[PDB]
């Protein structure tokens, strides 16, 4: 093939073009966005029963959904939580690969199912069912600076004037409001209803009967009496439109021929839908758009058009009203971008200023210049081929690429460039010669490469989504790159090389250069002399080669095995937890300690934050909040004291001091889409009916127990709430039919004024709203007021709840879980300091067992990953071995002499081993792959050491040691020039810092260490494999 | 008060040494939360008896009462805490204290059938024909449950 | 034929009929399912100390193990041989009469007072200024 | 009674069906037995 | 049924067309709301 | 109408390319593609 297109450069230049242009036109289709899909699909259920306590959710809603989720295919687990608020949240995760789609319908079908099963309220509210992502694009905050407009007012002006337009902007894919629109709210007043002795019933009545929509007919329809001139329609009533029609509800007239008016019980106001959130941004009223990325969309060009809508709506903005972004992750998509194209342009800069200091001729640093952009522009157009999105992922997967195009392109160059200087041959037959040498071993390494790339691919569950990025990315390139050395390269070496005359190894230049080549062809001879004296005394290396396998073995274990590394994504959060029972205004007062916190002590890095409160991750209700923190730019954060570690410690450390509350800063996790991923995520059961009381001793004992092994595990604690105190009223059946007061009245005034009610919708100005009746808040604060509202008897009389009922003090919970169907309790937990999670969970599974009888347990998110996913490496890792031992079988027609090859993985890895603990970086996947691509390079070098050994041995008749020689002195040239090509190439990412810096560095760093170990330990240790391994069979 | 707080959660919680130190280091046993339980509510109604003998041998007032009038006896009478009925007794409860219906500890143990309770309760002198607000006896209780060993024993 | 695509065409078209179907069949529930007509495997569940009727087998099974098989991948439809227990409220004519009561007055009483409420809260939002306790308000629960 | 959901693999589905069955049998009141009077699966896997 | 048709457009028509953005492939969509009461949406996707 | 107008010119210059780099293989030229490829007016100009 080689000699095919030597003689036909032309067809090997058309060949080029084609794949430039296939990857020059997937370059402008390929999606891009930060990460590619990497958690499994997940299908949320969410209702809302306004009014009702935790257990009233569960039992009847919750509970009646999940028994009829059932024929729904590749469902892994179910999970659930029914709160206080009166919000239920199933979640179903579904197997990787599942089509979401097919997921979120089959889920939904089932609900629609059970809809009849529920209770009115709910099926009035009605259920969602949505894909679970908390992968916004981007979140966009709309905040009123001149104190006229509340977060009511801004969320419904959202809704009606910006919402619908974001949504239909090219790329978006969803929107989410932070907030409501507008509700029309009657706030009922107990005495003024008794005072004409009415009730919420009669409010609830008159508002059904005066605010509708009536059906009527037509005038002159078919069949018609013909000679009928005119049909039209017959419009009767319709909606109300404004509080000054709701306010003039007619409720009674008195027997005087007065009239009562529903503005005369209660007080008339466009209002919220809901109460429990307060959204502050810098202290001022807030609410926003949660934007998505539709499905192949361009992340940046996404964000640039929801910039350019938003910049034609401010124009009719209302006074005050002002867009802030708190937080936007294309900011990492555009900088990892822009980082790429860097480090390729360097690279090409590296390799041209390396190939013109040893080889001194300018058309031979064209030849990689050419050829690597060929090879990348191609493997564009496979990543488009296979569906693959330009992302962080398989952009550094192609930053680690670059080595091995880069080696392909010298390699092939170089070697006609020796060839021509020792035999004298012209350019057209020393390629030829020289592609005999190397094309048999290009192609046995492709064959290696690929079983050093491929096996990744095939893990599972999420880790699998991650490693198959890179294992596509650089599988495709490397194949690429061998084709081209195969095709283009030696075409453009035959037709671009000048001749070099026998013996001329540029010693007799003037100047630098012929210093350098005087000082080279002196330093070979140093080297090949050195390796002479090593392989009479071969017996101490292997001695050494022993300590080097042992300490990488020593480093490898000690070194701490993230997944991701953690990056200043410029946003962090802020919990707060109040005790069992606190106000709204209680967390309001610690939030605002919060934030102003951040906005003195922090001012020069962080730009805002966005306070909510009511809503928390472990549970809402009125004692819990957030703060979101977002950064000033990582330009104006100069230093570490300025990056998110240090904030957060010292946020968290500061706020230590809070009394009566829980205050603490955390980072996100690198990847917010499958949330946190260090830890156990484990799950209590209640798999015999043993009911919450018994559940949460039983949990109790399990943490109790934890507790006890810190050596193990550490931070075991649950993702819930707590117990809290709670009001149990009992209505009297008999008192109330002796009074003659209805059940359903007593039920109705009771829910309607202390839980609200929603009754039916209104049209405000053009948009379909939701009318809520409630008591007003005064008359629905305190115990007292029970007793304040009253409900109307058969025969008239006005009765007080008091009569009817009584009231104590019980403790329930305010949020209840659910796994796979049965009651839960979810614990979280990490393995102590040196410990494996696995340990952690074999004893987490010990301590289980000791439980009482009906509580059983599983694992959950991460650790049901792990659990799965983690029992194939040993297997894929085994199968690489034996393809790679195989296929260099193959290409030395030997069992034995693989040996020699494959000992070299070790020389590299200690390096990256090295330079990883040194610089304090984990074993995560940047540093895996890096390693990978390491370990593919040196292999590569050592193959080319043995082919030519090998050939020397076997065609020129020489001795073991006479061609070991002539091997490495021919192939120290190109590894030094491959080596300090890539070395360079890559210390960039090294010293990174600022935005993606964690990843940079992750990738550089066991790169770099890995390379100098290959580079200077292959060069001396690699002859001695081939000799020890020549010499032993 | 800081240590207050720390007794109400550790009664709660049944955390027998932390209650310790906090009886050395003074921590008030008159605490009460929003809804006037005091840590002897607590202790009595998850049902933990050193607890409860700790508390009243550090001064807890045992019949403390709480926003709707009802005492840790009505609590231990209810939820079926025998030992602890009896601890309160002897340490001088209100055997027959309404809450502010009207309830008794004999009206709570005699609705969940808590026979050796209402036993006890009576041999420390619950009043038998105590009426609540609606003029209800554990008598009447008993016979609308359908209880027959509790309507028995009230004659 | 794509299964899934043929049972959500089959249940868009049912959809619009559920609206007409009786009551008392909406709220038996209607079931859409993709499966074999016959039977893949049958598994039994015995009591071998006889301390367990049919009666009590049967609810076990309903009650703690069918939902789970139901949700397994694969499992297109499941037939519980036997019946989870319900209430039972086993109605006596004489009785009925001699207190001028029918059936309807029984289900009226059952809906009433075997009822979960929604109650609200104290302190809920949005609340007064000042306001101290947030608690929420029990009130009937179903009977157990 | 179970029915194979339309396309899906027999042998997979009884071996999930076990595995879930087994998660089931620890929490067992007394005396309680999971017995297996029909099964078309086994002849498929035997007769293959 | 018996609705005008601004009010089937403004409780209807636009509720559903606010939901149907970032669908695959989706080209235009067209819709009508009639004095019949009736909604129709129609989604015109690419071909292919 | 619209989409298919505004592609044609796409269509007509990727066609020539290809038409030209497949001679270029096939013949292992620069110069005799192009000596083909001046051919097009002459057919082109027929059809209009
Ligand atoms: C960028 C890549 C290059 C970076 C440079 C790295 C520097 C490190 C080079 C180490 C090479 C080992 O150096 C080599 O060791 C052997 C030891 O067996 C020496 O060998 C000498 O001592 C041994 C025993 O004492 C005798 O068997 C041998 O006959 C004698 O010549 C070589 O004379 C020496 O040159
Ligand atoms: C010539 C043959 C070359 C073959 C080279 C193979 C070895 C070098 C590759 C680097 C791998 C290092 O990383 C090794 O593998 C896994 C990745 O699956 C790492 O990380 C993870 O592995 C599995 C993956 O599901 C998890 O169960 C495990 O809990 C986790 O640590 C391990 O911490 C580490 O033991
Ligand atoms: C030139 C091409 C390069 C070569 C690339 C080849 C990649 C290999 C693809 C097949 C992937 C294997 O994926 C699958 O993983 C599971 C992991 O539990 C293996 O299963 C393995 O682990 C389980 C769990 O401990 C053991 O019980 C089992 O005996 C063992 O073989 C399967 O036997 C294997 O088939
Ligand atoms: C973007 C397309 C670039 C293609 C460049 C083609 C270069 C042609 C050189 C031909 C030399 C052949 C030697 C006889
Ligand atoms: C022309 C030289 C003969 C060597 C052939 C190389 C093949 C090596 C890889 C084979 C794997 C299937
Ligand atoms: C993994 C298989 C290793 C097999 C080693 C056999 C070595 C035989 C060498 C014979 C050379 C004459
Ligand atoms: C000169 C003989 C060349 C042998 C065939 C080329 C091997 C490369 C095919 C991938
Ligand atoms: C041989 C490479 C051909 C590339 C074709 C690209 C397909 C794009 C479809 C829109
Ligand atoms: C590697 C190709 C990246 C092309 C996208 C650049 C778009 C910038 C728009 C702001
Ligand atoms: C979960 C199995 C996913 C299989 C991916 C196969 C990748 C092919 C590598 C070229
Ligand atoms: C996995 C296949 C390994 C085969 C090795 C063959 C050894 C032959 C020794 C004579
Ligand atoms: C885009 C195709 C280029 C063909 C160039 C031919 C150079 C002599
Ligand atoms: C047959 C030789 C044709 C080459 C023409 C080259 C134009 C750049
Ligand atoms: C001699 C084989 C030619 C290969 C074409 C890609």
């Amino acid at each position: 093939m080689p000699n095919f297109f030597i003689d036909r450069p032309i067809f090997a230049w058309v060949i080029a073009i084609i794949i430039m242009l296939a990857g020059g036109l997937a370059i402008l289709k390929l999606p891009v966005a930060q990460y590619p899909t990497i958690a499994p699909p997940a299908v949320t259920i969410s209702a809302s029963y306004p009014g009702a306590d935790a257990k009233t959710v569960q039992d009847t809603v919750t509970q009646v959904i999940e028994q009829n989720m059932n024929g729904i295919d590749n469902l892994m687990y179910m999970s659930s939580n029914s709160d206080s608020t009166g919000t239920v949240q199933i979640t179903l995760t579904f197997e990787s690969g599942t089509d979401a789609d097919i997921a979120q319908v089959q889920v939904q079908n089932k609900l629609q199912l059970a809809m009849p099963l529920l209770p009115q309220e709910v099926q009035q509210q009605g259920v969602s069912v949505e894909k679970s992502s908390s992968s916004f694009l981007m979140v966009v905050g709309v905040i009123n600076t001149d104190g006229t407009m509340t977060q009511e007012d801004i969320s419904d002006y959202v809704a009606a004037n910006m919402k619908d337009a974001i949504s239909r902007t090219s790329g978006v894919g969803d929107v989410q409001l932070f907030g409501s629109q507008y509700a029309m709210r009657i706030w009922m007043n107990p005495n003024e209803l008794n005072k004409f002795q009415l009730t919420p019933v009669d409010v609830i009545t008159a508002i059904k009967a005066q605010n509708a929509q009536v059906a009527a007919g037509q005038l002159g329809g078919t069949p018609p009496v013909k000679g009928q001139q005119l049909n039209a329609s017959i419009i009767a009533q319709t909606r109300l439109t404004s509080t000054e029609e709701f306010g003039k509800i007619l409720l009674k007239v008195n027997q005087d021929g007065s009239r009562v008016l529903l503005r005369d019980v209660a007080k008339i106001e466009l209002g919220g839908e809901n109460y429990d959130i307060i959204a502050e941004f810098n202290g001022q009223p807030a609410s926003g758009l949660g934007i998505k990325l539709a499905t192949g969309a361009n992340a940046l060009d996404t964000a640039a058009a929801i910039r350019a809508e938003l910049a034609k709506m401010e124009p009719f903005f209302p006074s005050g009203l002002k867009i802030v972004y708190p937080y936007d992750t294309t900011p990492f998509v555009k900088i990892s971008i822009h980082e790429v194209v860097k480090t390729l342009v360097e690279a090409i800069i590296l390799v041209f200023l390396v190939m013109y200091l040893f080889l001194q001729n300018f058309r031979a640093t064209l030849i990689p210049t050419i050829a690597v952009p060929v090879v990348l522009l191609g493997t564009f157009a496979v990543l488009a081929a296979f569906g693959f999105s330009i992302n962080t992922l398989t952009m550094f997967g192609m930053v680690l690429a670059i080595g091995l195009l880069v080696d392909d392109a010298i390699v092939v160059v170089e070697n006609v460039e020796r060839v021509m200087a020792e035999e004298g041959l012209p350019p057209k037959e020393a390629t030829r010669k020289s592609m005999g040498q190397i094309q048999g071993a290009l192609v046995g390494i492709a064959m290696v490469l690929s079983a050093v790339f491929v096996p990744m691919a095939f893990f599972g569950g999420s880790t699998g989504a991650i490693y198959r990025q890179f294992s596509i990315t650089i599988v495709s390139a490397m194949a690429l790159s061998v084709l081209v050395a195969l095709i283009l390269t030696p075409a453009l070496c035959a037709t671009m090389l000048k001749p070099i005359a026998k013996g001329d190894h540029g010693e007799g230049k003037k100047g630098f250069f012929g210093w350098f080549n005087r000082m080279f062809e002196k330093s070979t001879h140093h080297y090949t002399d050195s390796v002479g004296g090593i392989l009479r005394s071969t017996g101490r290396y292997l001695v050494l080669y022993l300590i080097i396998v042992v300490g990488m073995a020593y480093l490898f274990v000690r070194l701490p095995s993230c997944f991701l590394p953690d990056e200043d994504q410029g946003v962090f959060m802020t919990m707060v937890q109040l005790p069992a029972g606190a106000t709204q205004e209680r967390t309001q007062k610690v939030l605002n300690e919060v934030t102003h916190y951040y906005l003195t002590k922090e001012k020069n890095n962080v730009e805002s934050v966005f306070a909510v409160n009511g809503f928390g991750f472990a549970g809402r209700g009125q004692n819990t909040g957030i703060a979101f923190v977002s950064l000033k730019d990582w330009a104006d954060r100069p230093g570490e004291e300025n990056k998110v570690e240090a904030i957060t410690m010292r946020a968290t450390r500061a706020f230590s001091q809070i009394k009566d509350a829980m205050v603490f800063a955390f980072n996100l996790p690198a990847i917010v889409e499958l949330g946190t991923a260090t830890g156990f995520d484990f799950e209590l059961i209640d798999q015999a009916g043993l009911g919450h009381e018994k559940l949460t001793q039983a949990r109790n004992q399990l943490l109790a127990e934890a507790a006890k092994h810190p050596d193990m595990l550490t931070s075991v604690r649950p993702n819930g709430l707590e117990d809290t105190p709670q009001f149990k009223i009992d209505i009297d059946q008999e008192k109330a039919q002796a009074l003659g007061v209805s059940i359903n009245d007593i039920n109705t005034t009771l829910g309607a004024a202390w839980g609200g009610s929603y009754v039916n919708d209104f049209i405000d100005r053009g948009r379909v709203k939701k009318v809520y009746v409630m008591s007003e808040a005064k008359y629905r604060m305190l115990p007292d007021d029970i007793g304040d509202w009253y409900v109307r008897a058969a025969d008239g009389q006005m009765v007080p709840f008091s009569a009817f009922s009584s009231s104590r003090w019980e403790y329930g919970s305010p949020r209840l879980e659910r796994y796979n169907g049965l009651p839960s309790m979810e614990i979280l937990g990490q393995a102590a300091p040196g410990k494996s999670c696995g340990e952690a969970m074999e004893l987490m599974e010990q301590l289980a067992s000791k439980l009482p009888t009906g509580v059983g347990y599983d694992w959950t998110g991460m650790s049901y990953q792990e659990r799965l996913s983690g029992n194939q490496a040993p297997s894929l890792y085994a199968i690489s071995l034996i393809v790679v031992f195989l296929c260099l079988a193959a290409l030395y027609e030997s069992w034995s002499i693989p040996f020699s090859v494959m000992l070299v993985v070790p020389l590299g890895v200690i390096g990256a081993l090295l330079a990883a603990t040194f610089r304090g970086l984990t074993n995560d996947v940047y540093f895996q792959v890096g390693l990978l691509t390491t370990i593919g390079l040196s292999a590569k070098n050592a193959i080319l050491i043995v082919e030519f050994a090998k050939d020397l041995m076997d065609k020129e008749g020489k001795g073991l040691i006479e061609a070991t020689l002539d091997a490495v002195r021919m192939r120290l040239r190109p590894i030094l020039m491959t080596s300090l090509a890539f070395i360079l190439g890559v210390m960039p990412l090294v010293i990174s810092t600022g935005a993606g810096s964690g990843a940079q560095n992750a990738v550089g760093t066991g790169v770099m260490g890995g390379m100098v170990t290959a580079t200077v330990l292959a060069i001396f240790f690699v002859p001695v494999f081939f000799v020890v391994v020549r010499r032993r069979f | 008060s800081d240590l207050g707080k720390k007794l109400l959660e550790a009664a709660r919680a049944g955390r027998d040494d932390e209650v310790r130190i906090l009886m050395a280091n003074g921590a008030d046993v008159n605490a009460a939360d929003v809804v006037g339980w005091t840590p002897l509510h607590l202790a009595a109604y998850w049902g933990h008896l050193e607890i409860v003998e700790v508390l009243l041998k550090n001064g807890a007032d045992v019949n403390a009462y709480d926003t709707l009038g009802s005492t840790p006896l009505h609590l231990a009478a209810h939820f079926g805490h025998l030992e602890i009925v009896e601890v309160l007794l002897k340490n001088g409860a209100d055997v027959n204290a309404k809450d502010d219906n009207g309830i008794t500890p004999l009206h709570l143990a005699a609705n969940r059938g808590h026979l050796e309770i209402v036993e006890v309760l009576l041999k420390y002198g619950a009043d038998v024909n105590a009426q609540d607000k609606f003029g209800k006896t554990a008598f009447d209780i008993s016979i609308n449950n359908g209880n027959e060993d509790l309507a028995e024993i009230l004659q």
